[PDB]
């Protein structure tokens, strides 16, 4: 049982101890961290997930650093590295004083005074890119991808990302899901080169294709999604006693055939070739669609339906019993199932749902694919920021001292008790002009006072410390771009720890 | 290191210092290990098993170091004993002090390169007068005289007061039979010593000495040929398990009766084979022999892998048990295949003699074997210094005699030739007295009483000691003119391979 | 190896029958049923021996009872020789084995 | 517990220069061998920077780091691994010298930057093209070995050496892949490297008479068994019940028999003449009266060899991997202008030679059968990694750290940044440069200063690149002196320098983690 002023304290030092070595690691500009075991295991890292993985946590609060931690990266998997550095610094900052000036709960409600006064500084700061530019959102994304430094073949190829993921926009909810990465599902391809890996429509389905099971090329026959459902009813709706002996045989494997039959053929009535069906399946359902040479694909898995269910952008039958071309196989479609390299690789394409599109990924080897990818998956998850608030945001302490101002601003106006908290929470934004002044190796408190200084008439609009240019710098002549998506999460998600771990003064067995 | 990696054994210390400790540490038994010496040093195995050695390499081979150019240079020590004969210990007991002087220049600060080459050159220098200090060579095998003194040098510089009895008898070995034109037997003409009688009864015999027990009639014809076999009757038991072992219990019993059939058609087979000597690593047993005996052959009752392996090796027989029949891809190599009592020990004695493949088997005699065990370690070196390969082998006086005829000019030849080079020059043609010192120290007198007069008698190829009285004050033994003398082969693999390991283990660090 | 096979008809010997036994186990429940289904509308009959036994309800009803008891009885014998011979067979296949191996 | 701060970077760097002292003469004709009966525990001999530290345990991870990249550069130099370790080193010193001094480590790995690129770009400047010719190849072949071995093994090599890469130009190949193939003998003598343009295999069998000099060679390199396992097999080891291994072995003879009547007519098909010389090779053993009926029929047969020798015979000989003793092509079956089974030592090695392809080519060492003949091997294989470099790259430039200083003149005097903070590592990052030749001139002879002075006036006079002599500690013009590096070696040194010599400079921290 760990208790009291210790795990409050505690609450300090674990995220603390976290952020503390790790904002060296953040920024383009980063200064790496190495690790060594008892075991021998080495490692050289900037990444602070990586990091969070072989560290040991003898702290919960350590330990829930790495919840939270993960949260950013359930999220995106950036910032992540970013959002411990927050948190670790108020707690760091405020509780000491002011949980010797004696309270969880000021700095708690003052941590939403702080959450606020960010989006407040993001609706000026945050100004809107536009996904019709690809460069406006590519070059977050060259900065986002260079993060990485592989620039290489990756930033074409994110152009991909900023197409497919883009054009896996879609669902709107009527407060608009649409914003999104995740629906965009990678092609894996051996052979072919991150040149001519370029997107095709709807899903493209390399997962459970090594092979055709869907016809070879399909161009207007409807690929069909079969969902479940498909197995048999020996009555009418219902089912009797099974096959037994000699006449069961036929009778009842026949009273399973009719329904399967009955069924079968509004699938064929809305005239497919290829027939992918899910679990569920009959060999009942699949010969009448063998009758109509309708080739009826079984047993194949749901996300890669849900793929295909985006790939041709129909929907999973609800309803197998009355079934629409509206349902599966809807627009024209396309299914197309090409050798590209080693593997034949079904492409359900010419989609219906808004678009649709997969990135393709083609590398020589697999290495020189995933080198791509994972760079790709910078942008893939900035396009999605960049569908979720198209406002790119001038990137250093650009963000930083302003909020820090208006903090303190809303110090200087509200004047409360949480004046402090702000200038305690004020005080935590300045974290990325100190990670930068570390990462460029300059003086921080000139450039503290120059930003302070660049707050005090520009209000540090864009103007932040760069510590990769080591300037204190416009992101407008640096072309230093993220969403307000980005930042308010990174921004808010630390927050929310900063409260949590706060609350927590007690352990017990 | 400075560091948790870097498992390193040697350097700084090691390197500087500790290395030499063991150089200095080994180099100091064989001060008294070569050159004329009776020196007890008492080797007892994990058998711990009593013998005494004046060849290195019994008590080298015996010994264990973490060192590993201590470890190696022995194998310098091995290639002269391989390539060569006494003057074994010489190797390593040179350079010991040689490198200390290499340190003290290192006490002097000089750089390995540096040092590295004064060796080298001052040793071809070595080797440049090497061949001028060639004064007789071995003239004739075929005289006892020439090869007894071959012996001589030989015995002495290990054992020095059994050397020229021993050195009459392995020179009237008649060793000589085998030219020296490229063809000597080695092993198969080696000693095989009878424990009792004396060691001066010890005598050679020319054809292959087995004194292990004959057993059946002694061999139907001489010339017989020679069934070498692991376990041809060590009884009918089971020689036919994967593990030699049981499989199920009922075996073993079947062997008793049908043993005397199986003992009849086997021995009835190698009268069969043409073998009127089956050798049997097995045991003799009755119905073998009665058969044996109704067959003619002689059975060899037991046998060491040496006797075996020669056996296998000289008559180019395989030894294999047996209990069917057996047949022969043995044959013999032997034209005369005997039971005599030789040591008064009934002795298997084969027989097969030529210029070149004769088998002439040194019988040694003794009350002790641990006599002739060190009495052929000591009587080895001659048969080493046989095999050289050259006839007239270009004797330069051993007993290292001719040392300070190198000492003293490459040395002067030290000056000569400049710079850090030169001390290793010199201090390469210093390590010559250590042999003599350590010799006229075996005797009990310094070398600077002995050197000087060695450096006052000046070129001679004549003056050197290490026991005797003239070994103590006169400084005056001839190890050349009283016919002591070595080979410039082994005088060549002496600088040599002491010029070898020196230089090249001076480089580790580690 | 033999070891492996040595004891198990053995083993199976006496579990032969005791199957035998739980199917008529089974039907001797179903005679007692069937005991029970007679009141006397059709003989009843212990069959034991090759003389046919003329018996009573009452004569059977104890014995369908002390059969079926006994049915369950011949179980027992072969438990017995169940780990009897399974067992013993279970050390015997490492002998010979790796003898055999050897 | 942690080290953090100063404390990540100083045990990293600390462990770096006894690290590159011990072999601060690994390298040039000052280089020393070293041993081991420490790390790996056994009885070992090398000379090399990398391959004298894999075979350590090293229990410092960053003794463990530089393995790794060095072993990329290792690769194709096989010399300068030993170097590289020694410049980077003299490198942290000085970053952590401005440490000391105190400054901030990315800053001045934001120093190296230009400072390397400005050397890169003066390593272009510097290499000079001489083109493959045996003076190239030899003064680099000896070099390196004058670097690996004596400057006498060099000069004994440097034949052998350049032996094998006159073969590889016939194939135009600037690397080689092939022609390595080496044979190490069973001998007394270390320094004997007997070219063969051919292969050599130990083998010729267990049988004479088979005509083991084969002028026309026919050559059937097989793995089908004229021998085979006794041992006891069911399902490839013993099985639990005895007998049902038995049945196999009774037809392992027969087949073996059979193949020798097979081989007949593959005499009298595939020559039909024992003037036309056949040879035979097994992958597996070879029962005798095969081989001694195969030399009934004018053929040499050679058992159990490797599957690099089959395949480098199905190179060198034109032979064959061909699984059969039946009737086969003659024209399949390789062949070779010469073959003999020659023997020193105990056993038989067939030279076999002049064969089809001057591929696969044996430089056969002899030696005294040791670690020594170990290590005799290891350093003639990376002489010629040195010359394929110099046949790589036509820019062949003066050895013995004849670029180093001119850098250094080059570099830091205008600043290469005209900027002090990168100064600050591009003056770290000159001063890595000088170590190795003032290092081991010193060690061989006269300072690290005063013979720089003399490197660095002479190339403050000229520009030209005057190297070291280490056969004295005295500059001279490399040139002249034929220790030559190419420019692909020290092209690739500084890459291998600097990234590692910069992530680490740049460790924020260090944990044992889990």
């Amino acid at each position: 049982r760990e208790s009291g002023r210790k795990v409050q304290s505690g609450n300090i030092n674990a995220a603390k101890t976290i952020a503390d070595i790790i904002r060296t690691c953040l920024g383009p500009k980063s200064m790496m961290k190495m690790l060594l075991d008892p075991m021998g295991g080495i490692v050289m890292t900037n990444d602070g997930n990586a990091i969070l993985r072989e560290i040991q946590v003898q702290h919960p609060a350590a330990k829930s650093m790495i919840e939270i931690s993960r949260t950013q990266d359930e999220e995106v998997g950036d910032g992540t590295t970013s959002v411990i550095i927050l948190a670790g610094e108020m707690l760091s900052v405020a509780e000491h004083f002011l949980e010797q000036q004696m309270h969880p709960t000021v700095v708690i409600s003052a941590y939403r005074k702080a959450l606020d006064d960010m989006i407040s500084t993001l609706k000026k700061i945050s100004i809107p890119v536009d996904i019709s530019d690809s460069d406006m959102m590519l070059n977050i994304i060259n900065s986002s991808i260079t993060t990485k430094a592989i620039s290489r073949w990756s930033s074409l190829a994110c152009n991909i990302a900023l197409d497919a993921v883009k054009m896996v926009q879609f669902e709107e909810n009527g407060r608009k899901e649409i914003d999104i990465k995740k629906y965009a599902r990678v092609e894996k391809i051996p052979g072919g080169i991150i040149e001519d890996s370029c997107v095709l429509r709807g899903v493209m389905i390399n997962k459970d294709v090594t092979h055709p099971r869907m016809r070879r090329y399909i161009k207007n026959p409807r690929i069909v999604l079969l969902d479940s459902s498909l197995e048999y009813k020996k009555g009418e709706s219902q089912t009797d006693i099974e096959i037994t002996r000699e006449e069961d045989f036929t009778r009842i494997l026949q009273m399973e055939e009719e329904y399967i039959q009955q069924l079968c053929e509004d699938i064929i009535q809305l005239k497919p070739d290829v027939v992918i069906t899910e679990k569920g399946i009959s060999d009942l359902a699949q010969h009448y669609l063998m009758r109509a040479n309708i080739t009826a694909i079984r047993r194949v898995r749901k996300t890669d339906n849900n793929r295909i269910a985006r790939a041709c952008g129909a929907r999973i039958v609800s309803r197998p019993e009355e079934l629409r071309e509206d349902d599966v196989g809807t627009g024209a479609g396309l299914l197309e199932i090409k050798k590209i390299g080693d593997e034949y690789f079904t492409f359900i394409t010419d989609c219906k749902d808004p678009k649709a599109c997969t990135i393709l990924l083609r590398g020589a080897s697999k290495e020189i694919l995933s080198e791509v990818e994972r760079n790709l998956q910078d942008a893939m998850q900035v396009c999605r920021n960049v569908l979720l608030d198209p406002q790119l945001v001038p990137g250093g302490g650009a963000s930083e001292m302003a909020v820090a101002h208006a903090l303190t601003e809303k110090s200087k106006a509200m004047t409360g008790v949480e004046q402090w908290p702000y200038r305690a929470v004020a005080q935590a934004l300045e974290v990325i002009p100190r990670t930068l002044i570390q990462n460029c190796g300059a003086s921080t408190i000139r450039l503290l006072t120059s930003l302070r200084a660049k707050h005090t008439q520009e209000n540090c609009e864009t103007w932040g410390v760069n510590g990769e240019t080591g300037t204190l710098v416009d992101m407008k002549e640096l072309g230093i771009w993220e969403p307000l998506a980005v930042k308010l999460q990174t921004y808010k998600t630390a927050v929310e720890t900063a409260v949590l771990l706060l609350r927590i003064d007690d352990i017990v067995s | 290191m400075l560091k948790e990696g870097a498992k390193h054994f040697s350097g700084l210390e090691e390197a500087v210092y500790r290395n030499i400790q063991a150089c200095k540490e080994l180099a100091q038994t064989t001060r008294t290990a070569y050159g004329p010496n009776g020196m007890n040093k008492m080797v007892i195995n994990h058998l711990e098993k009593l013998f005494v050695t004046n060849d290195a390499a019994t008590i080298l081979r015996e010994l264990e170091v973490q060192h590993p150019a201590a470890k190696m240079i022995v194998m310098a020590s091995h290639m002269q004993e391989q390539e060569v004969g006494d003057g074994t210990n010489f190797v390593l007991v040179f350079a010991g002090a040689l490198l200390e002087l290499a340190e003290e220049l290192l006490r002097i600060g000089l750089s390995v390169s540096e040092v590295i080459e004064g060796y080298e050159i001052a040793c071809r220098k070595a080797h440049e007068i090497l061949p001028n200090l060639v004064c007789c060579s071995a003239k004739n095998l075929r005289d006892i005289d020439e090869v007894s003194s071959l012996l001589r040098t030989s015995i002495m510089s290990k054992q020095y007061g059994n050397e020229v009895f021993l050195a009459k008898l392995i020179a009237q070995a008649c060793v000589s039979i085998f030219p020296d034109s490229g063809h000597f037997n080695v092993d198969n003409i080696r000693v095989c010593k009878i424990l009792g009688s004396g060691i001066s009864s010890s005598s050679v015999l020319h054809g292959m000495v087995f004194k292990k027990e004959t057993e059946g009639d002694v061999t139907s014809v001489k010339d017989a040929k020679i069934a070498v076999y692991s376990c041809p009757f060590d009884g009918m038991i089971t020689e036919t398990k994967g593990t030699v072992l049981i499989k199920t219990a009922e075996e073993l019993m079947n062997f008793s009766k049908g043993e005397e059939n199986l003992m009849d058609a086997q021995v009835k087979a190698i009268a069969d084979t043409g073998a009127n000597v089956v050798v049997t690593g097995g045991k003799v047993a009755d119905m073998a022999l009665h058969y044996a005996n109704k067959y003619n052959i002689m059975l060899v009752r037991l046998n060491s892998k040496w006797d075996l392996r020669r056996l296998c090796k000289t008559v180019g027989a395989t030894a294999l048990p047996r209990l069917t029949p057996p047949v022969l891809e043995e044959m013999g190599h032997c034209d005369s295949v005997y039971l005599s009592e030789v040591g008064d020990t009934q002795v298997v004695v084969f027989k097969h003699e030529k210029e070149d493949g004769a088998i002439s088997t040194i019988v040694l005699r003794g009350s002790t074997d641990n006599l002739m065990d060190d009495i052929e370690r000591a009587v080895d070196d001659g048969v080493n210094t046989f095999k050289v390969l050259t006839r007239d082998k270009r004797l330069v006086p051993g007993g290292g005699a001719t040392e300070i005829e190198l000492a003293k000019q490459i040395t002067s030849y030290g000056e000569t030739c400049p710079g850090l080079e030169q001390y290793a020059i010199k201090k390469f043609a210093e390590a010559f007295e250590a042999i003599p010192r350590a010799l006229a120290e075996n005797s009990g007198v310094k070398a600077n009483e002995v050197i000087s007069k060695l450096y006052a008698v000046h070129q001679e190829g004549n003056k050197n000691v290490g026991l005797d009285i003239e070994a103590e004050v006169p400084a005056v033994k001839d190890m050349l003119e009283a016919g002591i003398l070595d080979t410039y082969l082994g005088k060549y693999w002496a600088i040599k391979l002491a010029t070898n390991a020196a230089v090249t283990v001076l480089r580790v660090d580690q | 190896v033999e070891k492996y096979q040595q004891l198990q008809k053995d083993l199976s010997k006496s579990m032969s029958g005791r199957q035998k036994l739980e199917a008529q186990l089974t039907e001797n429940n179903i005679v007692k049923e069937e005991l029970a289904l007679l009141d006397g509308s059709n003989v009843v009959f212990k069959l034991l021996g090759p003389v046919l036994v003329k018996q009573e309800l009452g004569e059977a009803r104890a014995t369908v009872g002390k059969r079926l008891d006994y049915i369950t009885a011949e179980i027992k014998r072969y438990e017995s020789q169940l780990r009897d011979l399974e067992r013993q067979s279970e050390q015997q296949r490492e002998t010979l084995a790796q003898l055999q191996q050897e | 517990e942690v080290a953090r701060a100063q404390a990540a970077l100083a045990v990293n760097i600390s462990a770096a220069r006894g690290l590159q002292d011990v072999l601060r003469t690994n390298l040039g004709p000052k280089g020393t061998m070293k041993m081991l009966v420490s790390g790996a525990g056994d009885i070992k001999l090398t000379k090399d920077g990398n391959v004298l530290l894999h075979e350590m345990q090293i229990q410092h991870p960053t003794a463990s780091l530089i393995a790794k990249v060095a072993t990329a550069q290792d690769d194709i130099t096989g010399d300068g691994t030993t170097s590289n370790v020694l410049i980077i080193g003299e490198l942290l010193k000085q970053a952590d010298l401005y440490i000391s001094e105190g400054l901030h480590p990315r800053i001045i790995t934001e120093g190296f930057e230009a400072a390397k690129e400005k050397a890169l770009q003066f390593l272009e400047e510097v290499k000079v093209s001489r083109e493959m010719d045996r003076e190239t190849l030899i003064d680099v072949a000896r070099t390196s070995l004058r670097t690996k071995v004596h400057a006498e093994l060099a000069d004994v090599l440097t034949e052998a050496v350049v032996d094998s890469i006159l073969a590889i130009k016939k194939q135009d190949e600037p690397i080689d892949l092939f022609m390595i193939e080496i044979m190490e003998m069973k001998h007394k003598s270390e320094t004997d490297t007997s070219l063969i343009r051919g292969l050599v295999l130990d083998h010729g069998a267990r049988h004479p008479d088979m005509k083991k000099r084969v002028e026309d060679a026919y050559i059937l390199t097989c793995n089908v068994s004229l021998e085979y396992e006794k041992t006891e097999v069911n399902s490839g080891f013993f099985y639990k019940s005895a007998e049902e291994r038995e049945k196999l072995v009774k037809a392992e003879r027969k087949f073996i028999e059979d193949r020798v009547k097979k081989i007949i007519e593959l005499k009298r098909k595939v020559c039909g003449d024992s003037d036309k010389g056949f040879v035979v090779i097994n992958q597996k053993g070879i029962d005798p009266f095969s081989l001694d009926a195969l030399s009934k029929e004018g053929i040499v047969a050679l058992r159990r060899a490797k599957r690099r020798n089959m395949e480098r015979l199905t190179l060198a000989c034109g032979g064959v991997a061909l699984n059969s003793f039946d009737d086969l092509s003659p024209d399949c079956l390789g062949h070779a202008g010469l073959v003999y089974e020659y023997t020193l030592g105990e056993e038989k090695f067939t030279f076999i030679e002049k064969c089809n392809n001057p591929r696969s080519v044996t430089l056969l060492i002899k030696g005294p059968n040791k670690h020594t003949l170990t290590q005799i091997k290891d350093a003639v294989r990376d002489g010629l990694r040195a010359v394929k470099n110099a046949i790589d790259d036509g820019c062949v430039v003066p050895g013995a750290g004849a670029v180093e200083v001119a850098m250094a003149e080059a570099l830091i005097k205008h600043k290469p940044s005209v900027k002090g903070r990168a100064q600050l590592g591009v003056q770290a990052f000159a001063d890595a440069l000088l170590i190795i030749p003032k290092v081991l001139a010193q060690n061989s002879g006269f300072d690290l200063q005063e013979t720089l002075v003399k490197i660095q006036a002479e190339h403050s006079e000229s520009g030209q690149l005057v190297g070291v002599d280490l056969n004295t500690g005295e500059p001279m013009v490399a040139a002249e002196v034929g220790v030559w590096d190419n420019y692909c070696v020290k092209k690739q040194l500084l890459h291998s320098c600097t990234v590692i010599a910069t992530n680490i400079l740049l460790v924020d921290e260090i944990m044992r983690a889990g």
